């Protein structure tokens, strides 16, 4: 039973996913709008005095297959080393965008070591922001042109993660069975295609 | 508390160059994308350029592309606009703007007061200041005429800032000659004249002109 | 920088005014809208960001909404202090730059009509002795803002050589304006009288001055 639900950020009452609203996403398959993961959502918002989210409640998103707008992850549980709760996300549409043109934005997650967007096949519009993820690997080889269905140029803001040479040296590279399109993480179930 | 102070504006010849500075305080300068937005006198907002927190992405408006360079020095809390090949239509107040990098609240969550850039072949001209004498159911009007100046701006006070009730300072007029004129009027009580001394303080900093003028009954 | 806004909007205290902002798919159809308030003489301040959210410190009578490529800013419970220019703004994917709207002048009405005070100042002696002359017509305390200013020497009309300011707010929240007739000292001595005529909401107020006295 496909179930569409409203998201956060722009055009929405909710500015971030938080404990107050996380359970509204139970069994959603399609997000009408955006998902935002702000620091206040994950650790607690003093001005509304909203509690810190329960990290195991992020498993609600395993039902998400489509995000109409953008994905904006700026805080993540320190012991969750990838975004495997979005293993079933296939399409980011970017009908609505975040900041200066982004549909995907992964920022300053000191503890994420791979992305894990295993099902991700299409980002229909927008620019890609992946920066300051000091531990992030496996994204270096990834063929964004496949996912963006267009020229990669003027669409990437991918900086300041773990240095490629450092990833290569520690064996944090794509499995040999994966295409030259790359991986979302270690091993053969993580190949882009 | 946050603060953005712009500086470096002034009169300059077309094809000339200036460098604007924005001095930041009251926040971690390194966390913020900085921007320049300008406004011609009596006209709308026009975004000029944006640089990101680490000088990693830089954006410009087509209108300034290849003539203005934005830059920043995080260690000095200073944003920069190097302006080359200036055109008369670049005449504007230039505002300095800030927004948290990939924050939700923006763009331009805070603006400074702006620095004024005038691009003209005309030279500097200090103003002529002239009394507007009162006569005196009636009250009394009196004031100061600030004639033939360039460029903007002029400030006017009355008795070194002591007098503020009934004072009105007008926006300037642009005459056919390319010079500016304005007036500061103070409406005073009918019986106030002949006793209380009224002096307008005229300041045109572009020309270093400071004039105090006592306005006496005719 | 081509976002379409109404040039002007009005309301009385406690009304709800809306200001629209039209764009394209590449700008506000995709990216978020922000809205700014600029009060005269002052720097813009952010009002609304990401289509509908308000900075803390921005009261909840301001609200924003968006659908397709048209955005609306609402000011419920209108206040005198909300009289200002309003700008919408959007990032434009096609341009890699920000795109502002033209601006809307918001006027707050409700005040009683008041006729203009007019004081016409002849050339000062100081000025006259420097071989120049200016008549300074000063227009004060009227409501609402608009006025029309006419000049006369010896009852015949003077049109060229006249410069008039747009009316602006006074401290007491009424309007003032200024107009100038520039003159040579020879043409100031030569006429019997000079007149400044201000028409406010259909009704002229005239002031006259004479070189002879
Ligand atoms: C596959 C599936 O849909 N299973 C669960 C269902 O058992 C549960 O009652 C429902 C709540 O709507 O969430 C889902
Ligand atoms: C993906 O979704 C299916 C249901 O469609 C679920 O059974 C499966 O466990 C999910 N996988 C992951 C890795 O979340
Ligand atoms: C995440 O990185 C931090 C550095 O802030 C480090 O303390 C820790 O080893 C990591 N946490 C987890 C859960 O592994
Ligand atoms: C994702 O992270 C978890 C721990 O947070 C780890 O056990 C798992 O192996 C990671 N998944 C992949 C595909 O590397």
């Amino acid at each position: 039973i496909p179930k569409a639900c409203e998201g956060t950020g722009s055009g929405s009452r909710f500015q971030t996913v938080d404990s107050s609203n996380i359970d509204g996403f139970v069994n959603c398959t399609k997000i009408l709008g955006n998902l935002d993961f702000l620091i206040t959502g994950l650790n607690g918002d003093p001005w509304h005095k909203i509690p810190a989210l329960d990290p195991e409640k992020l498993n609600v998103f395993r039902t998400v297959r489509e995000i109409t707008g953008y994905l904006n992850i700026q805080s993540w549980p320190p012991h969750m080393h990838n975004f495997s709760v979005f293993s079933n996300l296939t399409t980011i549409g970017g009908r609505s965008l975040y900041n200066r043109g982004f549909s995907l934005l992964i920022m300053k997650n000191l503890n994420v070591t791979s992305l894990g967007f295993r099902s991700l096949k299409e980002i229909s519009a927008g620019r890609i922001y992946i920066s300051a993820n000091r531990q992030l690997c496996y994204h270096h080889s990834l063929n964004w042109t496949k996912v963006l269905r267009g020229p990669t140029e003027e669409r990437l803001d991918i900086k300041h993660n773990r240095p490629r040479r450092d990833c290569v040296a520690e064996g944090k590279v794509c499995d040999p069975l994966c295409s030259s399109g790359g991986c979302w993480g270690p091993g053969p179930g993580q190949c882009l295609s | 508390e946050v603060q953005l102070l712009e500086s470096g504006g002034g009169l300059v010849q077309p094809g000339g160059s200036l460098r604007l500075s924005c001095a930041a305080s009251g926040f971690t300068f390194s966390d913020y994308d900085m921007s320049w937005v300008r406004q011609a006198p009596g006209k709308g907002l026009e975004w000029v350029s944006t640089i990101d927190l680490d000088s990693g992405s830089i954006y410009y408006a087509d209108s300034v592309q290849g003539r203005f360079t934005i830059s920043r020095d995080n260690s000095k809390n200073t944003l920069y606009l190097q302006m080359n090949s200036l055109r008369a239509e670049d005449t504007a107040v230039y505002y300095c703007a800030k927004d948290l990098h990939m924050g939700p609240e923006g763009p331009f969550d805070y603006w400074g007061q702006g620095t004024l850039v005038t691009v003209s072949s005309a030279s500097t001209k200090g103003p002529s200041v002239f009394p507007l004498a009162p006569s005196s159911g009636g009250t009394a009007a009196l004031g100061c005429l600030v004639k033939d100046y360039f460029p903007e701006p002029v400030t006017v006070s009355w008795n070194s800032g002591a007098l503020t009730s009934g004072v009105h300072t007008f926006p300037a007029v642009l005459q056919s000659s390319g010079l500016y004129s304005l007036s500061s009027v103070v409406t005073v009580p009918s019986s106030s004249l002949g006793t209380q001394t009224y002096i307008c303080n005229v300041n045109h900093k572009p020309s270093n002109t400071k004039v105090d003028k006592k306005v006496e009954p005719k | 920088s081509v976002l379409t806004q109404p040039p002007s909007a009005s309301g009385t205290p406690g009304q709800r005014v809306t200001i629209s902002c039209s764009g394209s798919s590449s700008n506000i159809g995709s990216n978020s809208v922000s809205w700014y308030q600029q009060l005269p003489g002052t720097a813009p301040k952010l009002l609304i960001y990401s289509d509908n959210h308000r900075p803390s410190g921005v009261p909840d009578r301001f609200s924003g909404s968006k659908s397709g490529t048209s955005a609306s800013l609402a000011i419920s419970g209108l206040r005198s202090e909300d009289e200002a220019d309003y700008y919408c703004q959007g990032w434009d994917t096609s341009l890699s730059g920000h795109v502002f709207g033209g601006g809307t002048k918001l006027t707050v009405l409700g005040q009683p009509k008041a006729a203009p005070s007019v004081t016409l100042f002849p050339p000062s002696s100081e000025e006259l002795q420097a071989n120049k002359a200016t008549l300074v017509c000063l227009i004060s305390d009227f409501y609402p803002g608009a006025v029309t200013v006419a000049w006369k020497a010896d009852s015949s009309p003077v049109k060229a050589g006249v410069e008039t300011t747009t009316p602006s707010k006074q401290s007491n929240n009424k309007y003032a304006a200024s107009s100038y007739l520039s003159l040579t000292p020879e043409q100031w001595k030569s006429h019997k009288s000079y007149s400044c005529q201000v028409t406010h909401e259909g009704s002229t107020v005239e002031k006259t001055v004479a070189p002879t006295e």
